[PDB]
Order: C-alpha cells, then structure tokens, then sequence
C-alpha cells in the first residue's frame, strides 16, 4: 500500500459525479493516514483518513478505521463559510488467526450492502425498514 | 511492480487456440488489461479486469488468472485476429506496459 | 350441511350486486366464510374471509375497493356486495366454509356458486 | 423499505460467491432490522442489523448504523462451536438541514472506496497505508 | 408466499401413477391442502395437511414432502380421475391459491 | 398495525391533490408512530404522528391522541438554504373507558370525519369566521 | 355561520345509521356552540361543541376545539327512571398562525378525515390494539 | 411471524367451543406482542401474550414467553364485574447453539403431554399423581 | 391418577416420532412426581416433572406446575458428556371458586395455540411476533 492519487468515478445520486483525492502525509502521533480533495482549499475540502492498527496489551486483535468527512460552502463576504458537515466512519476488527479468505469476504459483503435497495432507501432517505 | 510475457512470438495460424501468459514481479489483485495493436498503429482494449471482456469483442476472448499469473484465451481463432498484443497493471503509479507478443 | 347460493345472475355495467348466500345444518356462529372467485379457464382466486360473531374481515389487498363483506346475524345469511362491475371481471363466485381445528386447515362444504355478467 | 429476502452477487475475494438473507423482523425496543443466513444453530449464522435513530434533544442528529457479524465454526468434539468472529460497524451522521444529494454522495464515496487498490491492500493483507 | 405447480398439463390417461409438485417462495410448515375440481364447478377437499387424507378419498391419493417442495401421488389412476387439481398454502393472510394443473 | 405507506386522495380546498406519507418508527420512551412526506431538506416536511395508550389489565381510560404540522420555506437574502417561517397545527384526542363497545368509537370517528366535510367547519377554518 | 340542523349519514361500524343534530344555543360566556340529538330524559342524548377563538387583530394563534360525548343508559333495580353508565369521549384541537393561508387548514383538516377512515385508525379504535 | 388473528376450534372441556383473537399491536417498552379476544370489551376479555427474547450481558441464551390469562364475569348494575382470573403461562429456554430439530421436539413433547391423561386428570381436577 | 408408563405419539417436527416414559416414583419432600426414559447413565435421560400445590395462608391458591428437561450428549472422550440443555416450564393459576370447566378451557387453548403458525415460528425459528 503505497500513499497516491486516489479517483472515485460515476459516484453520486445521479451517477455521473468523480471525485479525485489527493495524498496529505502519514501523522507520526497516531499514524493515521490522510487524503484530501484535489484542488480546493484548507477548511473547505473533502478528507478521508485510514489507519490500521497493531495488537498491543490492551487489544489482542487487529482494527482497520475508515473515516470520511466533508463540508458545504455557504456564501453570504469574500470566502465561503462552512453551514453543515457529513460524517461516516467504518471499523473492522478481525483476530490475529483470521484468513485472507474472512477479511476478503467482509469488505465485499459491506461494499455490496451498500448498493442494495434497503441501504440505498435507508440512507438517501432517512427511514428504516418495517 | 513488473509485467512480461512468456511467449514473445506465436506462429499458430488459424482455428487452433492460442494462450498467451503474464507474470507480474508483485500482487496485483485483478487490475490487468489487454490491449491489441493492428497494422492501425491505435491499439484497442480487451478484458480490462484480467476477467471482464469490453462492449466489441467477440467473446472469443477470455483471460483468467489471479495473484501473480494471468492469461489470454482465444478460442476459434480467425484471421483478423493478427497483431501484437500489450499488458499492462493498474496496481500501483508506474503503470508499466508488458513486453508484447507478436502473432 | 350445505350452503345455498341463487344462482346466476345478470346485471348492466357500473352497478352494486348482493352476492347472497344462506348457511344450514351447522352453527353459523362459530366457522369463517371465505369468498372465491372463478374466472372461467383462470383458476381460482381468494377474495377474502368474514367471521359471523363480529364482522372480522380479512382482504386479499386486493379487491379492496370493489368488495365488501357483511353478514346478518340471524336467517343465517351472508352478503358479498361488489361496489363497481365493468363486467370486464365476469366470473363465479363461491363461498366455502373454513375450517381451523388444530393441525386441521382447509375449505369445506364449498357450495353451487354464481355467475355474474 | 419494506424487510425481504436480501441477495448479494459476485460477492468474495475471487469474486463468484452468493449470499442470500432472510428477515428475522424488526425488535421494537430499540429498532434494529435483523437480516440472517439460513441455519438450525443460532449461534453459527451470518447476520446484518441496520437502524435508523431519529433526532433527540440530546443528539439532534440523524443517526444510520449497520453491523455485519460473521463467526467461523470448525469440529475440534460431536458438534462444532465457534472459534473466532469477525466484525463490521459502519455509521453515518446527517444535520436536519442536509440534501438527499449529500447523503448519496456520502454512501456512493464509501461503496467506491472500498474496491480501491488503497482499501483492497489494507483490509486484505493488513498492510499500512505507507 | 407464492405457490406455484410445475407441469400445469399431464396426459398420463390410465393405470399408471401420475404425479403432481408444487413451490412455495418461502418455508410453511406442512399448511397445505389439494383440492380436486371436476367439470360440475365444485371444487372437492384433498390431503389438506400435505400428509393426511379426507373422509372420501379412496387411498389412491397421498401427498409427501416438507419445507417448500411438496407433491400429490396417485396410485392405480382410474377414469373418474380427471379434471383440475387445485393446492393452496394456510400460513399467512393471503392464502394464495395455485397455478392449477389439468388431466 | 404495522406502519405502511399512506397515500390520501383528494386533499386539498380544490379537491385534486394527493399526498404519500412514509413510516419514521416509533420512539421507544413513548410509543409515538411518525409518518412523513417524501423530500428533501428534512426540516420542510409535514409530519403526522398517532400515539395510542398501550393495553392494560387495570387501565381505567384509552386516550388516543393525533398530531399534524405543515411547515412552510421562505427564502430570504443573506441566506442559501430555505428557512421555517411558520407552522400550521392540528390536534385531534379520543377519550374512552375500558367498558366501551367497537359502535360508539366508530360512530365518534365517522361523526368526526362527517363534521369536518359540513359547510359549518368549511366555513369557520377556512374563512376563520366564528359561528353565531 | 347560523346553527343549523345537522345532519349525518352513514354513521356506525356496519355503515347504516344516520344521526340528526338540533342547535342547543352559543354560551355567552365562552362562546361555545353547541348541537344535541333528539330525544326525552335530556341526560341520555349525544352532544356536539364547537370553539373557535374570536376574531381579532392583534391575536396569534387561533384555536379551534371540538367536544364529543356519547352518554349510555342502564336501568337497575331499586330505580324508576335510567341513568348514566358510562361515557366515550373525543376532543379535536386544531392550531394555526395569523399567518396562515385556506389552502393549509383545509389540507389539514381534509387529511384528519381521510384518516379517521383508514385501516390503520378503524384497527387501532374498534379493536383498541397498539399500532407497532 | 406476522401478527394476524389466531383462530382456535374444537377447544374446551366438551371440545366444541371455538375462540378467535385479534392482535392488539407490540409494547415498545418490552417488545411483547398481545392478542385480544375479538369482539368483547376491554378488562373483561381474554389475553395473551407473546414475547421472544435476545441474549444478552445478562443471560446467555434465548427466552420464549407465552402468558394466557382471563378472567370471569358476574353480574349483580349495567355492566359486568370481574370475579376471579385464570392464569398461565410457558417459558421455554434455549441456547445459541440448539438446532432446529430440538426446539420441535419440546414444543411438540409439550403439546402433547397437555392431551395425556396424567395431565387431563391433574389440571381439571386438582389431585396430583400417586 | 397412578402413575404407569406414559407414550407420546406423533412427536417431532416430521411427526414420525414417538417417545415412552418410566415412572420414577413420586418425592414426599416436595410431592413432585417424576417421569423418565430408559437409560443406564442419570445423566442423559430425558425428564418429565409434575406436581399440584394446594392453597396455604401464605399463597391460598392452586398451582400447578409441569417441567420437561432435555439434555444432548456427544463424545468429543471414551464415553459421552452432556453439551447442552434445553429446558420447558408451565404453570397454572386457579382460584378456589374455579369450575373445572375454565380450567379445562385454559388446558387445552394452551393445548391448541402451541400448534398454530404463530408458536411455530415464534419457537422453531427463533422469529420473533412482528
């Protein structure tokens, strides 16, 4: 895994929207990961943070945190304002004798999931199944 | 990560199949695609997905393959079907193109 | 025990028919009635079920609108009132007689049945 | 929506798995759907849970939650038992005010994300963004 | 939950034994019943537990299966065995009948 | 019953429009099913709830209680979202007692539904005139 | 608008009953109308009231309240004449803004009425079982 | 499982009575759904209730509850008065790793014992085995 | 009544399956009446109690109670061990005006509900009543 451009294509309600993120370093606090939108400007940007973490004395498994994060510009003066941000955030925990095989079959099933009709009713539109 | 192509040269002429392999230095989880080049010079897209086939080709091509190994299937060959044929992996920055295998 | 219907009946387009039945040699009080409805060469099709005690229906989710079961209490006597006919849904009507013992569901004693224009 | 029969193709590392689920209803104490794998034994089942939690005046904001939970048997004895689980949260958070385009785009971002050779590397191999 | 019946048209005329499946889109738990039509318009009551009999029926007919397959059998068909055959499941509201099948 | 989509025809002073609500749940603290209308911006939508006294044993009287508010967007400058300028509210509480029969609660209902269709209630919501 | 005799159709869970309402007068001091049905021993009879807060112009929110009361007779021993049993209640509060167009309190009120009429208010009434 | 009306025929001493119940929706405090005698009038009718429980910090393993209980009206005023209540009630227990097979098997041990004579002679009338 | 040997037929989920029980005497410490299956090992049989409580001060009521316990046995070892429990309670109400008539009425509506679609799903698959 090497830290590079990454391009998200035909994304969006409609289906035509891309979105090009760009690498911004490693933290050495926390090593966490972080990418960036292309362009635009600090504060006003899309950005997404991965990390992956190593089993210590207090957990004795492996943990994998996605979180993404983005704003929307209001303009009233010369700079935009921030009105509302949108979070989403995902955490897999495996163990230290899983297989390839589980984790490979856990990230496919939740990717799937999401273009499934209850997720997209559920989400786009804020109500729950009955 | 590197790309080559075992065969580099194939004579076989016409209705008997024909394979054509890749190796590839590191991992590449599927992200390969096939190109072929005609006399044209403006070479065309096959595969793209070391599995997956594009909107015009004939369905006489097939590739297969994971990890580190893949292949090119051709089955019924037919004459238009002559030229060279590139690979390349979509794994990491340098995009590198395969060696080529002429027909 | 047998059920007794009138028997074929004719009526223009855009009306309301009855559908009358009459319930012997059994406690009208304690079975359901079930309504079928017969196109001829289509098969069999469930309009729905009434309980005599107190009107309890239960509908297909469809024929909502178009029927509407009632019974009267006493003569022993149940109704099926179609609120539109374009006649284009011309078929027979029966109305058998539920049954719900214990590992013991089923339709029985189902009756002549009607048809209607 | 309405609860039904989930099925999800081309599922898998190799990418030629299915995975059919069924409803098991919606607990009413806290408003969890429950979708299963079909099996006698409860404690070997696949399962996915998705909620929607409407705002509060301690929150006052909207809340989507989806858990995947898949625990992995093996015969050491008579019967199997389990001998490891793997899991899965995910969470999305959206002000009153935000457009059903963001909440799509969020959802689209996060499906595209996960098929990336970035999240591929890292959830697979366990392999550091480095 | 959707019934539906396979052959919807059999020929078999007499002696030998004929056989009637049905599906259903989810699991009922044997609450099945067979009803038998003749060409008076009044249908008759089969089986009704995909695995007992009615008081008229002559033990020819018997039905099996479990979960969300079942049949109808028929041993020793005999001429007055023709018409429609008719299944309905009792497990939710609907009771939605069959497709139907004709001798 | 279990929530389900509501589609309700005719609405309207015209008497031509329609509307479809979709079920939000039920709040576990005080079992209040909701019912919304489809759109965007959830902050400009009409919301109907139904709240219903759960059964008892020693219960002495069943209140069932109905909510509706329908707000409206007015877009103003120096602002790019749309922003709730006002409400419009209704109320509508049943009170009955643990010997009640199914007819009265009917007929309470159908007299209710039949009131609010008479000229007299035409007249005095829509024209906000008092009767005399 | 001027009271008048009020009267309703197709009233009862059967669908068959009709219900005829007399003015019984405004209360000066609330402003409250009110409607009685016909018949001896005024104790025993159904009563309608109907609010509606007085025009003015610098008031805020307008209230509209309806009342609701079905009283039942028992004859006991010990008693020559009948009396009440038991009552079934219903109150209907609708809230609007000065602000407020016809168009709104009508949708509303037409909506009310819809409902009333659906399965779900026909189950959660006649039957008296939550709605999960 | 979907809350319908439970029809019960062929049931009481002589076998002959029939009892039909109507659903009365599910407490979202508890998660218990009800059943209610149709037609009748409340606090003068017969009950039950229906309750399956999830595992929790608490208890490891599943809990079906199932309470039956009615009462007996006697008039003196208009309206009647309740007398005395008969009650009832199951409560199967379950683990998460039970198949299917033994969850029919005490269900149907259980409804069959109710028809046996022991029980016969030992719940209508109130002497005990010897 | 006596105790004697008690056969349950039409048992199962199938309903192919039948089952016998050996009285096992009746304890004078607590007056609960035991029945059993045949078995060297007291620990892999399958138990049938019942008793009858007459009223005292401190209760004046009848209760009468039934308990079925099952236990499963595998060899994971020379000889089997048992792995699991499923257990199965009921009990009764009656005052001292009770006419045998509503207890029997009680008995077998408790009889008839346990084979409906709602007990069946509700006990067999785990669904809970929605």
């Amino acid at each position: 895994a090497k830290l590079e451009t990454v391009t998200l294509g035909n994304i969006g309600k409609d289906g035509k929207q891309t979105l090009v993120l760009n690498p911004r370093g490693v933290n050495p606090t926390n090593g966490v990961a972080s990418l960036s939108q292309a362009g635009a400007v600090p504060a006003l940007e899309k950005r997404v943070t991965v990390s992956v973490s190593q089993p210590s004395r207090n957990r004795k498994n492996y943990k994998v945190q996605v979180k993404i994060q983005n704003p929307t510009a209001c303009t009233a003066s010369c700079d935009p304002s921030v009105t509302r941000q949108a979070y989403a955030d995902v955490t897999f925990s495996f163990t230290q004798y899983s297989t390839d095989e589980e984790r490979a079959f856990v990230r496919t099933e939740l990717a799937a999931l999401l273009a499934s009709p209850l997720l997209i009713d559920a989400i786009d539109q804020l109500n729950p199944a009955y | 990560i590197q790309m080559t192509q075992s065969p580099a040269s194939l004579s076989a002429s016409v209705g008997e199949t024909v394979t054509i392999t890749c190796r590839a230095s590191g991992n590449i989880h599927y992200f390969l695609a096939w190109y072929q080049q005609k006399q044209g010079k403006s070479p065309q897209l096959l595969v793209y997905h070391a599995e997956t086939l594009a909107d015009g080709v004939p369905s006489r091509f097939s590739g297969s393959g994971s990890g580190t190994q893949y292949s090119l299937k051709i089955n019924s060959l037919q004459p238009e079907d002559f030229g060279n044929y590139y690979c390349q992996h979509f794994w990491s920055t340098p995009y590198t193109f395969g060696g080529g295998t002429k027909l | 025990v047998q059920l007794q219907q009138p028997g074929t009946e004719l009526v223009k387009p855009g009306a309301s028919v009855k559908l009358s039945c009459k319930a012997s040699g059994y406690t009208f009080t304690n079975y359901w009635m079930h309504w079928v409805k017969q196109r001829p060469g289509q098969g069999l099709e469930w309009i729905g079920m009434i309980h005599p005690d107190s009107g309890t229906t239960n509908y297909n989710e469809k024929f909502k609108s178009k029927a509407t079961l009632t019974v009267d209490k006493s003569s022993n006597t149940a109704y099926m009132q179609l609120s539109s006919l374009t006649s284009e849904d011309s078929a027979v009507y029966y109305c058998a007689r539920g049954v719900f013992y214990i590992n013991y569901y089923a339709m029985d004693y189902w009756g002549q049945g009607t048809s209607v224009s």
